[PDB]
């Protein structure tokens, strides 16, 4: 697909590789399966704000 | 910060507020993990001895939260110099690990292409800290924050009486009222992507605050991602 429309479908991270899109995280967070959303691994993931 | 808001509970746990010997906050930064603060070069020139506190947003009156850490490594740009301000980037090392919790949180740092893409080209981005709420004013006792849109780099450098260089950016508004202060520098620039938060600037400099036709200079974080990196390890 391509990065710039919708960011690939993918949560954080997008590159375009071998005209397709690969999804990534930033640390602290793990690729959901689907190739597309990042799980956080642990309660205080970066960038989120702390309203729970 | 001038104009803007009081940030909301929980709304910027990732804002690092340096002080000094006084136990007066003088600079900001950004936490990035439990050992690290993102700073500005510039602010370790305004104080020899300065700690770094978290979790707070009034300094006035003291809550159940914050914690202060004191500072292992000062990690500065190399090639900053105070005669242009260029290559503005520190990193701090804490002598003791943060425990994250509420108001306490870092915030990422951004794969670069994508940062630069994809961040850098949102129409805003949002400043905090607890510097002075008017160019003459007296610094916040609570922590504020503001939405500042980008600005464009040629108008940046038409508006500007220094040089900007590529590793800053400019954010603000011509002549509205808003913008970062004095006690505000080397506090967090970040950008929201599908509710996330990722650091794209440090408050860094500007001719006055929130002047007509000045606009706010920060330091551009994706410059240096990979000498925060660095840094970091
Ligand atoms: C009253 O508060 C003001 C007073 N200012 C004092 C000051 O020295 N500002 C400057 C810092 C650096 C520079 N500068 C930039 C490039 C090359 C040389 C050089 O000197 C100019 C300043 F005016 C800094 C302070 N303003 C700010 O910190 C900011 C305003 C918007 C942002 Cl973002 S930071
Ligand atoms: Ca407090
Ligand atoms: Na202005």
């Amino acid at each position: 697909k391509l990065c710039s429309l919708d960011n690939g479908d993918c949560d954080q991270f997008c590159h375009e590789e071998q005209n397709s899109v690969v999804c990534s995280c930033a640390r602290g967070y793990t690729l959901a399966d689907n190739g597309k959303a990042c799980i956080p691994t642990g309660p205080y993931p970066c960038g989120k704000q702390t309203l729970e | 910060i001038v104009g803007g808001q009081e940030c909301k509970d929980g709304e910027c746990p990732w804002q690092a507020l340096l002080i000094n010997e006084e136990n007066e906050g003088f600079c900001g930064g950004t936490i990035l993990s439990e050992f690290y603060i993102l700073t500005a070069a510039h602010c370790l020139y305004q104080a020899k001895r300065f700690k770094v506190r978290v979790g707070d947003r009034n300094t006035e009156q003291e809550e159940g939260g914050e914690a202060v850490h004191e500072v292992e490594v000062v990690i500065k740009h190399n090639r900053f110099t105070k005669e242009t301000y260029d290559f503005d980037i520190a990193v701090l090392r804490l002598k003791t690990p943060i425990t994250f919790r509420m108001n306490v949180a870092p915030a990422c740092l951004p794969e670069r292409d994508w940062a630069e893409s994809t961040l850098m080209t949102q129409k805003t981005g949002i400043v905090s800290g607890f510097g002075r709420t008017h160019e003459k004013g007296e610094q916040s006792t609570r922590l504020k924050m503001l939405e500042v849109p980008y600005v464009d780099r040629n108008s940046c450098k038409l508006s500007s009486s220094f040089i900007i260089t590529q590793n800053m950016f400019c954010a603000g508004y011509d002549t509205k009222q808003e913008d970062a202060c004095q006690g505000d520098s080397g506090g967090p620039h970040v950008t929201r992507f599908k509710d996330t938060y990722f650091v794209t600037g440090i408050v860094s400099w500007g001719e006055g605050c929130a002047r007509k036709g000045k606009y706010g200079i920060y330091t551009k974080v994706t410059a240096f991602l990979k000498w925060i990196d660095r840094s970091m390890k």
